[PDB]
């Protein structure tokens, strides 16, 4: 060891960091009157309907 | 001069009291409420925009 032969010096890093995210919401508020379009066998009902309002300018 | 005109599918038992029914219980609800002259005109886009709305990129 009489010169620098041993002297040693030495330093490593290694930093990894991943994320991830999603989100998907909605909502409805609404009221709506349907008729039935056919009775099905089991007696459930097909339910259609529509509404259309022109408040203004479409 | 307003137009506000309705029309709808109404069954002869939602009817309550004082021949009234709820819009929302009504099927087929076709609402309009239209305008005219010069107020309703200032509410349209205008040729030239509308163009630009409809066909210009972003
Ligand atoms: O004993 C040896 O072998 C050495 C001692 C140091 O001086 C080393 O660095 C080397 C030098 O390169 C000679 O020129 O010689």
């Amino acid at each position: 060891f009489g010169n620098s032969r041993a002297d040693m010096e030495a330093s490593g890093g290694n930093s990894f960091n991943g994320k991830g995210g999603a989100n998907a919401s909605n909502t409805f508020s609404g009221t709506l009157t349907v008729t039935v379009d056919q009775v099905l066998a089991n007696g459930n009902l097909h339910v259609v309907g529509e509404k259309q309002i022109a408040i203004n300018q479409g | 001069t307003e137009f506000i005109r309705f029309s709808g599918v109404v069954n002869p038992r939602t009817i309550s009291g004082s021949n009234s029914v709820p819009s929302t219980q009504v099927a087929d609800a076709r609402i309009e409420y239209v305008g005219n002259g010069y107020i309703n005109e200032a509410q349209n886009m205008g040729w030239l925009q509308r163009f630009f709305l409809n066909l210009s990129p972003m």
